[PDB]
């Protein structure tokens, strides 16, 4: 009775993801939830937020699920911002969702199911560890969240027996254009043979550009990147330099069909959990707006139920942020010819290669 | 602590009034403040202005550069100094004083003064 | 500034309570409290009502205030009418400007 | 060429003034205006926003806030909206500071200062009337952080840190604990920023420990000052206000001069594009729109009603005018003046608090 919806915009298999919402008997759960999908090429803020819309009045529905296959920006935050306004709760598991926002605020219900911050940050350090490669540098932007990873950086370097040492951390900007010159000068600068970057696909083509022209991709030098530099692992515009390591989010490993199955899991589960424990099932209304009656009672104990889920012997727990902080990263590299090839794992602390 | 009204008591039209308080028992350096409440004859009531003991003194918006208040210690007084009094503000003027606290409260009165 | 408006031309029997409203024309009564004001023919005013809700010092327990903050309005009631009660009560109140007194009403 | 601006008012006055302000600067290449009435709920507010931007392509929003509850709740969806599009949004009568994080919002400008920058007044005062420790005392939010951040990087120059801040956390009931330690440490001046409806709790409270006597002295922005903080409140209150901070037509005539003057300076350039037209037919970007953001950055006004204007790369203004007035016998009235040089003193002798006239010393 726990109405259930899904959103599709990368147009991908349909029909065939059938049986997961379909034949999973749920003999450890009462809710029995349905289920209903709705396919469209919806990126645009106003068919989005039409369509959110037009399924809150359509009938019995709660939360629901995002799955994009694009790469647009600011989706996060109108998903937010539809959280915020709206006491259903949301929660995205592939593609624009996946990455990272700065900050939800103070009533946002809106997990997200990919990495974190500190934890790529964590693995970068650990794999730069496991190849006994040590010096380094760091270069970023002004992105949001940077100032974590510099903190996290330096909070794990100065608390180990193994023997770090940083050089320089440039804080160059693209902001302030038509003053190239000190960018190359800085660029310049740099010695160290590792140099971990936090940067963008769109200002990661200038800079891998800038650093081509100067020269400092050649021999003894491989630069390393965070997931979202990777965005589409097929995608390339040719310019990132050979021999360049990136973590991300194992993809072609973990079906959709999964996905959404673990999705519909968790809010079955934490939906007949808090049924059972306060015989109290909360119904906001189903107008999307001109409704200021809307709000009764104010209604956390959601938010409370979807930080502690147990089912078929697996582990996603979320975070206060929200996380989901047991993820399963591969690590790429790209060899001569244009492709991402698998080259290592990393599951609960521990890693694989080959 | 007790006040009376006092004054010359003039009548004449375009002229300057001039009037002082008695307070009687009270110290002029304190805490307080000192209120010149005017009653009009048969009608409601019009605050005019209060002043501090040592440095400032309020006033009112509308009769705001028409009159003056001062005090004076050493004789343990202080004045009204109304100027440009039309035939139009006949009314017979009071002596407040209002315990500073956290409001104001406009007691005790005085025994009033016909003007 | 702004105004206060003020019932008038209330009396009856003794013995019966009356209320008085002194009612705000323009704001809010909710950042400045009022207060009540007694006059006797032939002589000076006197407080009666001092933050709505106290009384001073040997006044009697008969009267008594109340806010209502629907009607912008204050509310005096005096129970136990006696022949001494013919006067002249006035509300007063301020703002962040100024101090303004109320029409005022005679009871009889 | 034939570029429209737009703005989201609260009134038809309002817009009768926008569009008279347009009609004299298109007066002195022409331009229009367009306008929208604000809505009581967000998502229709910012459906409606962004189906004003496909009619016309407005180069810039000029939004505001109206007298409304909610703080937060109207000049939100606008610069969501434009985020998307990263289009220019000049904003009107915003005054929290959440807005100056130039991270989540990276189109956002304002005409008037944030909530957090009445926080060098203080030091002047300070620096004025020879007093040399304070007590901070704050509430747990984003404001209270920016603020106390703000204060303490400004105090790090002279090497005297705080002599103590006091988180309390945001609306309660007793207060009773936090005030009774931070009676009788060593200092006097309390320095005092929270919400209206926190602070009414403080004020009560500190009646009844007798903190209000003579001697100590009390300072706070402007949210203490107006509302319903003035039930209870000790006199001898110094407290800021903003001079020009109510009157929107100077805000609105500013606004349109700086927006026409950067419009006028852009079409100068070249390699330009024009934004999109459509809030559903159009997926994608505004590339020439930075540009834009850059060279309204670094537009110095002459002059206007308002003094000279100017900006930071944080999206405030720069060079306000601040009134210093005290709070005497329940009724306000000012004492001094701040043009942002050193304070100048009005010919009015303040009350400090619990009465008499003499600067207290601070310190015991």
């Amino acid at each position: 009775s726990i109405g259930i919806a899904v959103i599709l915009v990368g147009t991908s298999d349909e029909v065939a993801i059938k049986d997961a919402h379909e034949k999973d008997d749920f003999h450890h759960l009462s809710v029995v939830p349905r289920v209903e999908l709705v396919a469209m090429n919806e990126t645009d803020p106003k068919s989005i937020i039409t369509r959110i819309c037009d399924l809150m009045s359509d009938r019995k529905i709660q939360g629901v699920v995002f799955a994009d296959d694009t790469d647009q920006e600011a989706i996060a935050q109108i998903l937010d911002f539809i959280s915020a306004q709206t006491l259903t709760p949301i929660l995205g598991i592939h593609g624009g969702s996946s990455m990272i926002m700065a900050d939800k605020d103070e009533s946002s219900m809106f997990f997200q199911f990919g990495p974190s911050i500190e934890q790529q940050a964590s693995v970068m350090l650990n794999i730069m560890e496991e190849y006994d490669w040590y010096i380094f540098s760091i270069v970023t932007t002004y992105f949001p969240g940077y100032q974590d990873f510099v903190n996290k950086i330096r909070s794990t370097i100065e608390n180990s027996f193994v023997g770090w040492e940083l050089e320089e951390v440039l804080l160059l900007d693209m902001s302030l254009d038509d003053g190239d010159s000190k960018i190359q000068n800085q660029l310049k600068k740099l010695q160290s043979p590792i140099i971990l970057l936090y940067c963008t696909k769109e200002e990661a083509t200038y800079i891998f550009e800038v650093a081509n022209s100067v020269g400092l991709t050649g021999y003894g030098y491989t630069w390393i990147v965070p997931s979202l530099v990777a965005g589409d692992t097929d995608t390339v515009p040719s310019e990132f330099p050979t021999g360049l390591i990136s973590v991300s989010y194992d993809e072609w490993d973990y079906g959709l069909p999964a996905r959404v199955r673990d999705g519909i899991a968790i809010i079955t589960t934490a939906a007949s959990d808090m049924l059972s424990e306060h015989s109290f099932i909360p119904e906001p209304k189903s107008s999307c707006y001109n409704t200021h009656e809307k709000r009764i009672y104010q209604s956390n104990m959601l938010n409370r139920y979807l930080i502690n889920v147990t089912f078929e012997g697996r582990d996603l727990s979320f975070s206060e942020e929200g996380y989901q902080m047991h993820p399963k990263l591969v690590i790429i590299l790209l060899n001569k010819e244009r492709k991402w090839e698998r080259v290592g794992k990393w599951k609960d602390k521990s890693l694989q290669m080959k | 602590l007790q006040l009376q009204e006092s004054g010359p008591g003039l009548v004449k039209p375009s002229q300057t009034l001039s009037l002082t308080c008695t307070v009687s028992g009270g110290s002029i350096s304190s805490s307080n403040w000192w209120s010149w409440v005017r009653q009009p004859p048969g009608k409601g009531l019009e605050w005019i202005g209060e002043i501090y003991h040592s440095g400032n003194t309020n006033y009112n918006p509308s009769l705001k550069s028409r009159v003056t208040v001062s005090v004076d210690k050493s004789k343990n007084q202080f004045s009204l100094k109304l100027t440009s009094v039309t035939a139009a503000d006949t009314a017979v003027y009071y002596c407040a004083r209002d315990v500073s606290g956290g409001v104001n409260w406009f007691d005790p009165w005085g025994q009033g003064t016909l003007v | 500034n702004f105004m206060l408006t003020q019932p008038h031309s209330v009396s009856e029997s003794p013995g019966k309570t009356v209320t008085i409203s002194c009612t705000r024309s323009s704001g809010s009564i909710a950042s400045n409290y009022v207060q009540w004001y007694q006059q006797r023919p032939g002589s000076a005013p006197t407080t009666v009502i001092y933050e709505d809700n106290q009384r001073p010092s040997g006044v009697p327990d008969r009267f008594s205030g109340s806010i209502d903050s629907s009607s912008n309005s204050a509310s005096l009631t005096i129970s136990g009418l006696k022949t001494e009660d013919e006067a002249d009560y006035y509300c007063q109140s301020y703002d962040s400007s100024t101090v303004v007194f109320g029409g005022g009403t005679k009871l009889t | 060429k034939i570029v429209n601006i737009g703005a989201v008012l609260s009134t038809r006055k309002h817009e009768q003034m926008f569009r008279e302000a347009v009609n004299q600067a298109n007066k002195r290449i022409q331009l229009q205006a367009t306008s929208v009435t604000h809505k009581p709920n967000a998502i229709q507010m910012a459906l409606s926003v962004c189906e004003d931007l496909i009619s016309s392509q407005v180069y810039a929003i000029l939004v505001s806030h109206p007298p409304t509850p909610n703080d937060h709740f109207t000049p939100t969806p606008v610069s969501y909206t434009a985020g998307f599009y990263r289009i220019p949004v000049l904003g009107l009568t915003t005054r929290m500071s959440i807005y100056s994080d130039k991270s989540i919002h990276l189109s956002f400008l304002r005409t008037v200062p944030p909530y957090s920058h009445q926080s060098s007044v203080w030091f002047e005062m300070m620096r004025v009337y020879n007093w040399n420790h304070i007590i901070l005392l704050v509430s747990d939010d984003h404001e209270g952080r920016a603020a106390q951040k703000r204060l303490e990087t400004l105090l790090e120059e002279r090497e005297s840190k705080a002599e103590k801040v006091l988180q309390f956390d945001p609306g309660t009931k007793n207060v009773t604990a936090l005030l009774m330690e931070a009676r009788e440490l060593e200092a006097r001046v309390i320095i005092l920023s929270a919400s209206e409806d926190d602070a009414a709790t403080v004020y009560r409270a500190a009646a009844m420990l007798d903190m209000t006597g003579s001697g100590y002295v009390w300072l706070v922005g402007e949210r203490e000052i107006s509302g319903n903080a003035l039930r209870y409140a000790p006199d001898g209150i110094i407290g800021l206000q903003l001079i020009n901070g109510k009157n929107e037509s100077a805000h609105i005539s500013d606004a349109v001069g700086v927006v026409a003057q950067a419009v006028h300076e852009l079409l100068e350039k070249e390699n330009i594009t024009d934004p999109p037209r459509g809030c559903v037919g159009n997926t994608n970007i505004w590339k020439t729109g930075p540009l834009f953001k850059r060279v309204l950055m670094s537009s110095k006004y002459a002059d206007g009603v308002t003094g000279r204007v100017e900006f930071n790369e944080d999206g405030d203004r720069k060079f306000a005018q601040y009134s210093i007035m005290n709070l005497q016998n329940r009724k306000l009235v000012q004492v001094g003046i701040y043009n942002g040089t050193h304070v100048i003193p009005n010919d009015r002798k303040i009350i400090w608090p619990g009465g008499e006239t003499e600067k207290p010393r601070g310190y015991q």
